[PDB]
């Protein structure tokens, strides 16, 4: 079985690019006709960013001698200025004009997690309908290819081109093979502009020093694959034969040395005697009518018989096998069985918090580890759009230029998906304990809420107000 | 069973017959060829005085109008139980592949079965463009002769009279003959090519050898085209005026191999000649109701279930390729 | 099976050295096939580091006579400086460009890990968007062979130049292998310049003296192999074995004595009977259409079958086989398997709770061998940059001088993964035990917390004035 | 012992004959050749009747279809120590490795044995399209006399009756033999190659000299070819419509070395003839067990433990390469 599938013995990075192309076609493949990979990208996507993705500015303030009241005012400004981009009801800030960002993060992570590498390109769009002229049009991973699909070389590497150092200098990307029939042609794209503008935003996880791509999933997928078609062949088998039956005649006859000078003499010369056995045995099936139920018993002349006799008969134990791999290979691909098919067997009240607890955690971390790369990378592109049209003033005491502290400047975090339910009790002690011992800071607050400090404030001194105008009890 | 557009071939390599004199195709709606309801040659002389204009022009009724094309639609199957045709060492793996085996099986299959219509089409076109008759026939099918017309000058004999073999093999020159036979073939000539052994007691003569150019003179696309097909089609060279091929092209039937072209024959006549490609109806239910009832080619991928539960692929056409002038071409029995 | 993989007698060093390369390959082979080590790198990740790695310079006041008021300022100095200038976000601060201080930090623990080792080497970057032009690359282990990949020698040692006592000086670094056809060159490279710099950190764990590489994986993971082998091939046999079913034809003939003299005389001269016969018989089958279900009965004339008695039909034993040895292996690699893939079986109270305390304590031991050893290396490398640069001032009262006590003046700690949460309720009580009697410091606060008391008491600070002028509760 | 992958040559030079005439590979997963099984030429004319369609068409079962494939596996020892092919100053100090030293030497071992693999071929070919016949022959082993059936007209010498030598050197034209000898060889001949002093009795003919033109007037891909392998293909130039080629390959055997060609021979015969290289089985437990029985050739390194502990390289293959028409080249020994 290891005959259709074959690792070699090499470093990672040139295991896999040789077999690129099959290994990412068969993942395709099981990602199309199997359900898992949707569930698992669905929950990925649900777990990561969820609702929304939120961005809060924090430039270094202290480091760069501005002020934190200052930083806070020039956030809200920014906040505002990119939520209302953002907000766009029209699909109107990609170039393919069909996605929002809530979308440019969808596919980017699910590129990200099939293919380990996503590919964004901050292009200028021309559409007045909004202020900023900036576009990000996600990009193919089949279009990174040496320029025309040559083989890899010294410094032109599966596409990209890089300095015996490895330094990635730019890329190969092949024209879009949709509809079908389009050739391919190799145009080069730099990775970044020498000013720090982020023009090809290439966001990869390598799992060692000069990789250039991600990580797959059939490489870990066929084993399901060939379990999923074993389980249905031998349900089928099992199925199909737990009562087919051999509905044939025999007869006593059968005189052991008369029979065969019978047979002898028929092969010889004294064929009418088998003639006539057989008239006889033909009047005997149309005398009787042979029948067994509501179908003809196939017409048998007497003397020949199946047979049979089985294999053996022992339970299949398949049962613990797939209960075992599956197990197995669901915290092995990470997230958990129980629900990502959702048993219920003999699961417990420490079994689900602590499983939830170290799941949710985990995706934290998966989170902070492929998402902040985009939503940096972004950010830094609108906000130096934004510095372009003076749509939000720098600070006036700027201890560094934009264009050189665009990093300290651009400092910024992320919120995912929203508010985790899993217990109740556990939140709610959790918050009791934090607001009376002031172990929480309104930031990691609201990290832990998905709110902000300053709208629960405002809306409390609403509600505060309504109630006493209204006679409510504040 | 694969879909029909799993037909790509780039593949169309006819030897110069179908391509170059018999470009005319008329695939019909109909099942016969109507030659009145092909316009052919319009009527394309006459004006009308300064005052009105006159009547309305049609196609101009061509007496005979009803022949059977060669519906001709055969059939393989691709059972994935053989090794296939193994182009060097791109990765025998998808071979092991049943889907990339079958496809590519397929795609075998489907390429013999145009080339086998091509070569069945290219005896059509080697007989209609030797004596202008054609035999539609078959078993279980009536033959009916399809004539061009083809008239007694245009079946002249070298054999009678005189001979080339019974001539001086040094100062006897056959260009006399060529323009003897050029000359009622209704235009002018500027191809001479001879089946093999023809060739050779034409260039036998001295006169032939020291009146040919070997150079390329480059013409036409005429080598282009033998640069193409370098199989059977030989461009010999210039005689001067007239270029000189030889066709050496063989078919390979049902039991044993054999050259297309007879023992000692010539055609002498214009590489622009008008060759109809009328094309009757394709009798597939798929055909139908998709259109395809007036086509070239029709192909399928289709399994069947029960007796012969396989698969197979089909290849259904209707050609009844013919020339406009039968006298555009002189055939001539050599010596 | 010991044939494929075998140990020789000798101290470990000269035990694994000799086949390094082949222990190392396939130790490449099941970490590339095999989703255990995926997971068990991710899981080490995000227990060792998690989010991120916060750096704590603490220079030793009391020994240095420096105030800690000084000492706590400088340290918010340095402080704010080391952010700013980790947070960049071009990933700038690799020579390769490609990899922030996470992935510094991610990198080296993955291959100080796999291989036992890890390779960071200081080098100057020309680079001017950032004040300081040190850079980190790390570097291969396949770099480190004798020179011209020698076989090891008295005092050059698998790459490693050394004395008779065993001091490292320096390493020899083959060219790198990415594209597959580069060739290797031998560039020499000492491990720390003599005044203190550290260039070549080579950080790694030697299990005896004298040893130069670390640990491996493969050569305890073979048996993961092989049992997953001989698993799924066994399930292939029972499930195809399970209804094989064999269809010949039988009949009653057989004369014994008459059928022996037929085949006899069929063998010298009268094979006439026979062919006779095999006519009859395809007759036989031709006119009853022997056929059992949707299928065909293969062509069997009579007197042949096949003997499909089986062999014994016990229990595999698989079950209890594969439980105890993945019990087995699982805390022998040290990662718990009910977590690896996520048994949620008969698992209960103490259990969750005491495997998870002693596992994320072990971790936290894991964390303080093989990660503060990089971390102190960098900062001390960032450090003597910033001095310098004279970004911070060092205190006027400097008992000893900063090239002098770069270890105490470079006194510093780091914060791995961020608040453990298993069971709320346990960490409640601890925190209102401690808050009430007083039994946790500042530090040791912030180190169960994951915060820092600075910003919880301004940010407390800020709760209380925000909720007095909105008009909410302290 | 390393792995199976270090493989790599990317040097297929062969003398335009496995590469040109016998394209046409089929590996087997079973020992001998069976022609009953290829395919080879598809009966390919006949069609059905527009109302049903026939019969199932198979490989039309090949009369002779068991002949022993040459499964040729021979080795050497890469022993680490002799000084080995410098290229000019590439860094010796690798060499001074016993890890590049034993893998660019088991690079050079394994060529020579493809090499071996080719020539011991190319000797077959040589045979195969000279005679008809191919001695399949070797010492613990039966001579089996593999012939694919040439006939007499394609066997036809030139000595008798006037030989080219018993000729005028100035007047005499051998194209007429030419032609002559190319009428009955199934097809079109575009190449005249020759063994040497053939070629050179051949020009010896004034009328060759100045009938041949020695320009370059690029007809094909031969040009290309002669420039890959300049080694021992020389081409000549053009005789007019022909090509000229001289073949003066060698081969060294065991003592001496000798030309592959013999003193004066000649195949008359087109440069797309079908050329079948089927190969038999592998007999490596290695090859059956990863699925290799299937294939052109294997290589392995491998250490022996025991009495000859030492380590080589090993290649396996089992050619059988014939023609598919013995009649397409007619074979003349020349005067």
């Amino acid at each position: 079985q290891l005959r259709s599938w074959n690792p070699p013995s090499e470093s990672v990075d040139a295991a896999l690019l040789p077999n690129f192309t099959r290994g990412n076609a068969r993942a395709d493949d099981l990602v199309r006709n199997n359900g898992y990979a949707a569930n698992a990208i669905q929950l990925h996507q649900d777990h990561i960013v969820g609702s929304f993705f939120r961005l809060s500015h924090r430039p270094s303030w202290r480091y760069l001698g501005i002020g934190e009241e200052e930083a806070r005012a020039f956030s809200r400004e920014v906040e505002a200025a990119w939520k209302e981009f953002a907000e766009d009801d029209c699909c109107c800030i990609d170039v393919e004009r069909k996605r929002t960002f809530t979308m440019m993060i969808r596919e980017g992570v699910a590129m990200h997690a099939f293919n380990g590498e996503l590919f964004v390109q901050a292009t200028w769009d021309t559409s007045s309908s909004r202020l900023f002229r900036t576009q990000f049009r996600m990009v193919s991973p089949k279009r990174i290819s040496n320029p025309n699909n040559t083989g890899d070389s010294r410094n032109c590497r599966a596409g990209v081109q890089i300095n015996d150092s490895g330094a990635a200098l730019g890329y190969y990307v092949s024209e879009d093979g949709y509809p079908g029939w389009m050739p391919q042609k190799w145009t080069w794209i730099p990775r970044e502009l020498p000013g720090g503008r982020a023009s090809f935003i290439h966001v990869f996880e390598p799992v060692e020093d000069g990789q250039t791509r991600g990580a797959n999933v059939f490489y870990s997928v066929m084993e399901q694959m060939k379990m999923l078609d074993t389980l249905q062949n031998t349900q089928l088998q099992s199925a199909i034969v737990k009562a087919m039956y051999a509905a044939t005649i025999e007869s006593e006859l059968d005189t052991q040395s008369a029979m065969d000078f019978i047979l002898g003499a028929n092969s010889q010369e004294q064929r009418e005697r088998l003639t006539g056995w057989i008239g006889e045995i033909a009047a005997y099936y149309a005398a009787a009518p042979v029948r067994l139920g509501g179908a003809k018993v196939p017409h048998l002349m007497p003397g020949d018989s199946l047979n049979l006799q089985t294999a053996q008969d022992t339970d299949n134990g398949y049962s613990v096998f797939e209960q075992s791999l599956l197990r197995y290979i669901a915290a092995g691909l990470g997230v958990s069985y129980e629900q990502l098919s959702r048993n219920y067997a003999q699961m417990s009240y420490s079994t689900a918090r602590a499983s939830a607890n170290e799941s949710w955690a985990y995706f934290m971390g998966r989170r902070k580890f492929v998402a902040s790369r985009q939503a940096s990378q972004m950010f830094l592109c609108w906000l130096e759009e934004a510095i372009v049209r003076r749509v939000v003033t720098l600070p006036s005491k700027a201890r560094f230029s934009f264009q050189e502290a665009r990093s300290a400047w651009g400092n910024c975090d992320w919120i995912g998906s929203g508010r985790m339910a899993i217990d109740g009790l556990k939140e709610v002690q959790e918050a009791v304990m934090l607001i009376e011992a002031g172990l929480s800071t309104y930031e990691k607050e609201c990290a832990k809420r998905g709110d902000d400090y300053q709208e629960i404030f405002a809306q409390q001194v609403r509600e505060t107000m309504e109630r006493r105008a209204a006679g409510l009890k504040p | 069973a694969q879909l029909l557009a799993a037909n790509e071939q780039k593949f169309k390599f006819d030897p110069l017959f179908l391509r170059l004199f018999f470009r005319e195709s008329y695939p019909f709606t109909t099942e016969k060829v109507y030659l009145s309801q092909i316009p052919g040659l319009v009527n394309m002389a006459l004006y009308v005085s300064p005052i009105v204009s006159g009547e309305v022009i049609r196609s101009r009724g061509g007496s005979t109008s009803e022949f059977t094309p060669g519906y001709v639609k055969p059939k393989h199957e691709v059972n994935p139980q053989m090794t296939l045709r193994r182009l060097p060492d791109e990765d025998p793996q998808n071979l092991a592949d049943p889907a990339y085996r079958r496809r590519r099986i397929i795609m075998q299959n489907m390429r013999d079965e145009e080339l086998a219509i091509a070569q069945v089409e290219e005896m059509q076109a080697v007989s209609a463009v030797l004596k202008g008759k054609y035999t539609m026939t078959g078993e279980a099918f009536d033959p009916v002769e399809v004539d061009m017309g083809r008239s007694e000058e245009n079946n002249i004999t070298q054999s009678g009279g005189t001979e080339w073999s019974k001539r001086d093999k040094s100062t006897y020159d056959p260009t006399d003959d060529i323009e003897a036979y050029a000359l009622n073939a209704s235009g002018v000539v500027n191809i001479i090519v001879f089946d093999p052994k023809g060739w050779a007691l034409f260039r036998s003569f001295k006169a032939v050898k020291e009146k040919l150019d070997t150079r390329r003179g480059s013409n036409s696309e005429l080598e282009t085209a033998v640069k193409d097909l370098g199989k059977a089609v030989s461009y010999k060279g210039m005689y001067g005026d007239v270029a000189i091929v030889v066709y050496s092209g063989q078919y390979v039937e049902n039991g044993v191999k054999k050259n297309f072209l007879p023992d000692n024959t010539m055609v002498l006549g214009n590489t622009q000649a008008r060759g109809l490609r009328t094309y009757g109806c394709i009798q597939d239910a798929d055909a139908q109701r998709e259109g395809i009832n007036a086509s070239a080619r029709y192909p399928k991928n289709w399994v069947t279930t029960g007796d012969p539960a396989r698969e197979f692929t089909m290849i259904q056409s209707a050609p009844l390729m013919l020339l406009a002038d039968p006298d555009e071409f002189v055939s001539v029995q050599l010596a």
